RNA sequence: AAGGUAAGUAUCGUUCCA
């Protein structure tokens, strides 16, 4: 993604491309973010 | 009391032929059937005035291609050469417009000029600051009476006395004053207590707003 | 192809084998796959009499209060009556003389070619730190 | 250590010379926003001096 | 203009002066006039002193302007309506940096100015429920704070 | 549903009779009545 | 009695209050009854009932009519019960779950036949002996004062919780107007009427909504941010269509998107502010052409300054409604800064001469008075020449040292800003050179930062010359610092941080002889105010005149040509001949310096020359030498902030009555 | 217990700026 | 909104959606009278020139052609959909519904953002592309 | 120059000829009696 | 009410309908 950011991108691209650290953090985070105390409601298992 | 001290001073007759319904939803036959029924068409409406109004010309809305921001200056004639018969105005009211043309039977011996700067659009009033030339001792208004009207008046000549000028927006104004001392020439302005004899083209180069005349 | 009229066998819908999409129940009529006709008007009937309370009255306050706002804000069309009437007598040729107006930047600024983003150079790095050293004395 | 308004570690600071010569720089920090797009939170100092 | 200037007058009548010196609104009220039993407990208020006698004369009560206080504000506002595509990491460290911006510029007036107070504590909610709902559209019944 | 719960029997009614307006298919079953009462006797009724 | 049927009694009230108040004179109608015409139609029959057989019929019929909505679409897994309560019969696939889901007013629909239900079945209990005439009572009692816990019907429209806590208010009266002398606590109350007709009333609200949404819901044929869309497409669209209605139907008409692009461009060149006149366009369209782009820019700027009204009250407002409000403001401020910078150029100066040479003999007193000598241009062999070239190239890369991303003006910048540190000799030397007969300079680019309150103004000036200008305001500061320019009033921003300029000013307030002393009679003043439009008002003549006195002839010309440039938004250019531009590296010093011109003017050359003391020995920030100089004049203390003057007069009740007098002469009270 | 920020207005009864903070 | 091509009738419609392969086609079902319509109507307007290399642009009255409504769920005021070799290439955006976009937005890059990344998505040979930008609400604040 | 002409020669229009803006706008007009005609109505009703 | 449908291709059963 270092490499992807000097590079001729379309904005849609980019757009979509500055986010990638907000993936991470959303894994690295995961047993506490995905947990059945906070966003109560049902759930759904990954199909694989 | 139809005639008292203030209504033989300002008041004169004025005629107006009025037509209506020109609407361009009418197609071509149905408005030539229409002033073909006789029953619109220009009427005798002829009443009083206690000051004839002025409207003026909108704005140039561009910058001269020239000189930019160009000072819309216009002369008086173009104005009064509305109370004519070769010139109609379409006071365009609810559904139906109205086209009137003006004429006047009646000078009274002091003419009273209302300027319409100050109109509302369909969402905000603004003020129109457009900028007239006009003369303070010498003007004709022969051409705007008919013949059978002329000859009774010996004199259509008016001269300045008083003028209005308005500054800034409707809602933040200051009004100042043009009086011209009789017997002598010195026109002096006049806001609250401004005292200052100015020369006769200040009053040209600022926007009027009302003008008071004197046929003598 | 576009400016053809539609064939008479034609499937108005999924003769492409289209598949529509169900989001909710409540979208959308139901699936649903001269009585029947008369009990439709009669039901309609029935409910147009029942507004019939202040039918006669409402519409005719809303026609009266539409004319006060018509005072202060007018329509646009006959804001532009007169001028639309004053377009009457242009000729036929002038109309063909419009002239077509044109972008007036130049291709530089118009169309620039597309902007490198280099990254800041390097130098920058060693003086963010170089400041943050200090003395001794 | 990191006390007084300025700050005593200044004293040690490795262009201490060349900020003997920046006079006018609060002035000029606070009329930065001018120049630059983005408002500057800390306009009111400057963290080298 | 007077409109946008401040005239404040201390005199028999009125025990208080009262001005907006760089963005700190402050209000001296000398001790001698009207007090009794002078504290330190509120931590801003600064206690003034006499130096030709080294008495605690005066009292210069301190706090944030409505100025400061809309400017903090709509810092947040254009900090959150600018994140259409920016990291949370990004959106938090300009709201850090703006905390810090007035915080370590008003230090003691913050104590006083309990509307500031309201505000950021309001503004720093906005910032969560952003970066929730950059998480999820459903915002949590819960949420740690770690 | 209202004008049942509106002519909805009253404690001292064991049985209450009512005009019922019904579809000739048994889809719906109005109750074609108005609980008129006379006000005096009603609030001696409840303070009984 | 107790706070939770006190609270009841102000709640019942309030509400009771609010009906009277509320209420209007009932509409005047036509009688239309509605059981009447099912009468008359021949679809229904009467027919003398019990009523709790009319109940057990119309649970089954509600059952049924919402059984068959559910089975409107086919979907399986959705069942109800005859108790009204909707259950899948398997554990819902998430497709099949957001497949199967109703609004409100299903939810809503579906409650209130639960508690129609509910009624009834108490009813029938009632009938079959199950429950007694006191238990039947009480039931009815609790299902019309607990429908919220019985059923959650709440949850599908909020408004509910009113007659929920109505309901619950009058259960509190009623009770403890119940539960009285040896009654004691119990279920043993079964005043159901109090309680019963509020969701009559709620029922008499809701009928319409639900014969509605069901009607628009079971039928053959189904049915289903706005201001600035409404006054641009529409005033477009009907001009098009007045345009293309009168130009004749030939094949000419494959001009309509000429007149389009006609259109557009017009309102373009209104927007940019560039003359348009084109040649060949008749006049009527020309006219008509006119008109549009008149009453769209009267829209606009309305609209323009409605937003920015909803903005600075601190309304919702969109990111993108943001940028348009403030490229469409940035619009506005520069038209009317053409329209006064062309009122400037053709009025002259604003300023007379009478002032101007006050102004410019107090000034020349002043600096005689301090004996400050006048900075010297900066030399071809000065000492500390590289020293200020280094920090001016240091100022200049601060804005670039936070930086990941580049753009191509940015990378030209840096890379001339390391060229001139490599060539430290060279770059001086063009600043010399520039310094000295350089006085026609590039258009400086303008845009503008939104701080949603008011717009301030960002000036992207030449890249070379901003090394030039950076140089010489480091060289200027420096001189004015060496010599005692800027007396020590002027602070707006000095070696203080502003929280310590607010504590010395504080403590000089107090540190003066009898400030909060008020036994004679002798009073304080302070006036904290800006001097307005400061910087737009600074004529560029009067400058260079103020600054030759400091500055050597050379240095000031530049200065004033360099404030003299076009500025340029993305389309429109104004010459500024009026208004000194803040985005200047050295702007900054001028003001400081301007502000020197005006406060002069507030204090006196004589009070000037006592809070700056003598020129032997400056004083620092107020402090006086002695007593007397304090107490021989009203102004006692002073501080200059860029804009802000800060005075604090002293007067004592004699001079205070003086003034007092003075202002009542010349304005009546 | 909620992640909801709780405003520390009436939160100041015994503390000070310069507490923990030497 | 008028500048558009407008299609009649059902069969011009689906042909339009068949009588291309290396686009994407962009219906705009609803009433071009309707404010919500004309609100995007002209947004669509000011990008059909730029996106002329991969997106197409076709408006269709729903009243005019009564034939897709029940199918398609043609009941909000104004619905974009997006076709691609005759696929109805479906879009996750914020809102539930991800089959369309059913309200008018403002800005002429995010729907060119859109149009591209659904191009993108449709040459891989996807159903379902994920827009850039998240719509579970509006960025007010 | 024999290219991009070619390119143009076989490029296909994206907006409507002429006679399609005006018929459009005819049907507009049908249609927003609060901007066209005499006779206000509904915003989607044909005439009132 | 929500804002929680992965899109597919494979057969078999059923049913209406042409």
């Amino acid at each position: 993604e270092e490499s992807m950011k000097w590079k001729k991108l379309t904005n849609a691209q980019r757009s979509g491309l500055n986010q990638i650290p907000n993936r991470r953090f959303t894994l690295w985070w995961s047993p506490t973010i995905n947990r059945a105390n906070v966003y109560v409601g049902f759930q759904v298992q990954l199909d694989l | 009391k139809k005639k008292t001290i203030v209504t033989d001073v300002f008041q004169g007759s004025m005629r107006i032929f009025t037509k209506k319904l020109p609407h361009p939803d009418l197609p071509a036959e149905e408005k030539e059937q229409l002033l073909h029924n006789d029953e619109y068409q220009e009427t005798m409406v002829e009443s009083t005035f206690m000051y004839l109004t002025l409207d003026l010309p909108t704005a140039p809305l561009y910058k001269d291609e020239k000189e930019q921001l160009i000072i819309p200056q216009v002369p008086l004639f173009n104005i009064l050469a509305k109370f004519n018969g070769i010139t109609e105005k379409e006071y365009k009211t609810y559904k139906e417009n109205f086209l009137k043309r003006f004429q006047l039977t009646k000078l009274p011996p002091y003419l009273i000029f209302c300027i319409k700067r100050f109109t509302k659009n369909n969402f905000f009033v603004e003020k129109n600051p457009t900028i007239v030339n006009f003369p303070i001792t010498n003007v004709d208004l022969r051409e705007y009476l008919s013949e059978e009207v002329q000859a009774v008046h010996k004199n259509t000549t008016y001269d300045l006395i008083a003028n209005i000028v308005h500054d800034g927006k409707p809602s933040e104004g200051s009004y100042r004053i043009h009086v011209l001392h009789h017997g002598t020439g010195k026109w002096y302005e006049l806001q609250d207590l401004q005292v200052t004899d100015i020369l006769p083209q200040m009053i040209t180069l600022s926007e009027a707003y009302i003008q008071i005349w004197k046929r003598r | 192809f576009l400016g053809m009229p539609a064939p008479l066998g034609y499937v108005p819908g999924l003769g492409r084998g289209a598949t529509g999409f169900t989001t909710r129940s409540d979208i959308g009529p139901a699936r649903d796959a001269k009585d029947d006709e008369e009990a439709d008007a009669i039901y309609a009937a029935l409910d147009k009499r029942m507004d019939e309370r202040r039918k006669e009255r409402r519409e005719q306050r809303e026609k009266e209060e539409i004319e006060k706002y018509r005072m202060e804000r007018p329509k646009i069309q006959q804001q532009f009556s007169d001028l639309k009437r004053k377009l009457a007598e242009v000729t036929e040729e002038e109309w063909l003389s419009i002239p077509e107006v044109g972008d007036a930047r130049n291709k530089r600024q118009r169309n620039p070619r597309y902007e490198k983003l280099t990254p800041v150079p390097d130098s920058f790095f060693a003086k963010h730190l170089q400041t943050g050293e200090n003395h001794t004395s | 250590w990191d006390r007084g308004i300025p700050r005593i570690n200044t004293l040690f600071q490795k262009d201490r010379h060349t900020l003997a010569y920046d006079k006018g720089w609060r002035v000029r920090t606070d009329f930065k926003q001018y120049q630059v797009l983005k408002q500057n939170p800390f306009w009111w100092t400057h963290q080298r001096h | 203009q007077w409109e946008n200037s401040f005239v404040s007058v201390y005199s028999k009548d009125n025990p208080n002066l009262l001005f907006n010196m760089c963005g700190f609104e402050c209000r001296i009220l000398p001790k001698c006039r009207t007090s009794y039993e002078e504290f330190t407990h509120k931590d801003g208020v600064w206690n003034l002193q006499n130096e030709v006698t080294k008495e605690r004369t005066a009292q210069c009560f301190l706090r944030v302007d409505d100025e400061s206080m809309q400017r903090f504000h709509n810092r947040v506002r254009q900090i959150l309506m600018a994140s259409g595509s920016t990291t949370f990491t990004k959106i938090v460290n300009k709201w850090n940096t703006a905390l810090i911006g007035l915080m370590t510029y008003f230090r003691e007036a913050v104590v006083n100015t309990q509307e500031l107070l309201d505000l950021l504590v309001k503004c720093e909610n906005k910032i969560q429920t952003r970066i929730k709902i950059g998480l999820n559209s459903k915002m949590p019944s819960r949420f740690p704070p770690v | 549903v209202l004008k049942l719960l509106e002519n909805m029997p009253m404690p001292w009614e064991q049985i209450r009779d009512v005009p019922v307006l019904y579809h000739i298919t048994g889809a719906i079953s109005f109750v074609n009545e108005i609980p008129w009462v006379i006000e005096p006797v009603y609030i001696s009724q409840w303070g009984s | 009695q107790p706070v939770k049927v006190r609270v009841s009694y102000q709640k019942l009230l309030k509400y009771y209050v609010l009906n009277a108040l509320k209420h209007r004179p009932p509409k005047a109608q036509k009688k239309r009854y509605l059981f009447r015409s099912f009468k008359a139609t021949k679809f229904f029959q009467s027919t003398k009932l019990d009523w709790v057989e009319v109940g057990l019929q119309v649970c089954r019929q509600g059952y049924n009519m919402l059984n068959l909505l559910i089975h409107r679409k086919n979907l399986n897994y959705l069942h109800l019960d005859y108790n009204f309560n909707l259950k899948p019969v398997k554990t819902l696939t998430t497709k099949e779950r957001k497949k199967s889901r109703f609004g409100n007013a299903f939810h809503l629909c579906r409650e209130v036949l639960r508690l129609t239900k509910l009624v009834v079945d108490s009813h029938v209990q009632y009938r079959l002996g199950n429950v007694d005439a006191f238990q039947l009572a009480d039931g009815l009692q609790y299902i019309f004062a607990h429908v919220g816990q019985l059923t959650g019907m709440y949850r599908y429209k909020y408004k509910l919780m009113r007659q929920i806590r109505m309901c619950k208010d009058l259960k509190h009266l009623i009770y403890y107007r119940f539960n009285t002398g040896p009654v004691g606590k119990g279920p043993g109350c079964g005043f159901w009427a109090a309680g019963w007709r509020v969701w009559l009333f709620f029922m008499r609200g809701i009928t319409p909504l639900l014969e509605r949404w069901l009607g628009n819901l079971l039928a053959r044929q189904f049915e289903g941010q706005r201001v600035e869309s409404h006054f641009d497409l529409e005033l477009r669209a009907a001009v098009m269509h007045d345009i293309l209605d009168m130009m004749p139907e030939g094949i000419k008409q494959n001009k309509a998107r000429t007149i389009l692009q006609h259109l557009s461009e017009a309102w373009r060149c209104w927007k940019a502010n560039i003359p348009w006149k084109v040649p060949g366009l008749p006049t009527p369209i020309e006219n008509m052409i006119l008109r549009y782009v008149k009453a769209k820019a009267d829209w606009w700027t309305n609209t323009a300054h409605y937003n920015r009204e909803r903005i600075r009250r601190g309304a919702t407002v969109d990111k993108t409604v943001c940028k348009k409000n403030l490229g469409r403001l940035t619009r506005l401020y520069l038209k009317a800064e053409q329209e006064r910078q062309h009122n400037y150029l053709k009025d002259g100066p604003y300023i007379t001469a009478e002032e101007a040479v006050a102004v410019y003999t107090t000034t020349v007193h002043w600096l005689e008075s301090r004996r400050f000598s006048p900075i010297p241009f900066p030399p071809l062999s000065y000492k500390h020449d590289t020293k200020l070239l280094i920090l001016a190239l240091e100022r200049l890369k601060e804005a670039y040292s936070v930086k990941s991303r580049l753009n191509q003006s940015q990378r030209e910048e840096l890379g001339l800003i390391e060229q001139a540190y490599d060539n430290p000799h060279e770059a001086l030397s063009r600043i010399k050179r520039h310094l000295l007969t350089q006085r026609a300079f590039k258009e400086v680019g303008i845009e503008f930062m939104d701080l949603y309150s008011h717009l301030v103004p960002v000036y992207d000036v030449e890249p070379l010359e901003k090394i030039t200008d950076a140089y010489l305001d480091q060289y200027l500061w420096y001189e004015a610092d060496k010599r005692r320019l800027f007396p020590p009033w002027i602070k707006p921003a000095d070696t203080e941080p502003p929280p310590l300029l607010v504590y010395k000013w504080c403590q000089g307030i107090n540190n003066l002889q009898d400030v909060w002393e008020t036994s004679e009679g002798e009073c304080n003043v302070m006036l904290e105010s800006r001097f307005e439009k400061m910087y737009e008002k600074i004529d560029l003549t009067l400058l260079n005149r103020l600054l030759r006195l400091i500055v050597d002839h050379n240095i000031a010309d530049y200065m004033t040509a360099k404030n003299n440039v076009v500025i340029n938004y993305k389309d429109m250019n104004h010459t500024n001949s009026y208004g000194i531009i803040r985005g200047l590296q050295f702007a900054s010093f001028i003001v400081q310096y301007y502000g020197l011109v005006m406060d002069l003017l507030v204090l006196g050359l004589h009070r000037a020359s006592e809070m700056a003391g003598p020129p032997q020995m400056p004083n620092d920030f107020l402090s006086f030498q002695d007593i007397a100089t304090e107490a021989a004049h009203p102004i006692r203390l002073f501080c200059r902030y860029i804009d802000r003057i800060h005075i604090f007069f002293r007067f004592t009740a004699d001079e205070a009555r003086d003034l007092i007098q003075r202002y009542l002469t010349e304005h009546p009270d | 217990p909620t992640g909801e920020v709780l405003s520390l207005v009436g939160k100041l009864e015994g503390t000070r700026m310069g507490d923990k903070a030497q | 909104s008028y500048m558009l091509p407008h299609l009649h009738n059902g069969w011009q419609v689906d042909q339009a959606i068949l009588s291309e392969e290396d686009r994407v086609v962009v219906i705009r079902f609803g009433h071009d009278w309707d404010p919500t319509c004309m609100k995007m109507d002209e947004v669509l307007y000011s990008i059909a020139e730029k996106v002329k290399n991969f997106a197409v642009i076709y408006l269709v009255d729903i009243t005019e052609v009564p034939d897709f409504n029940k199918m398609y769920e043609l009941y909000d005021p104004c619905t974009v959909m997006f076709f691609f070799r005759n696929k109805h290439i479906m879009i996750d955006l914020g809102t539930g519904n991800n089959n369309k976009i059913n309200w008018a937005m403002e800005d002429k890059q995010e729907m060119v953002d859109i149009i591209e990344t659904v191009y993108r998505g449709a040459r891989k040979g996807r159903g379902l592309v994920v827009s850039p930008k998240d719509y579970s609400t509006k960025y007010r604040y | 120059r024999d290219r991009s002409i070619r390119e143009k020669q076989s490029d296909d229009e994206v907006y409507a000829p002429g006679l399609d803006i005006e018929s459009s706008l005819k049907q507009l007009a049908e249609r927003r009696t609060d901007i066209f005609g005499v006779e206000e109505t509904a915003i989607g009703k044909k005439i009132g």
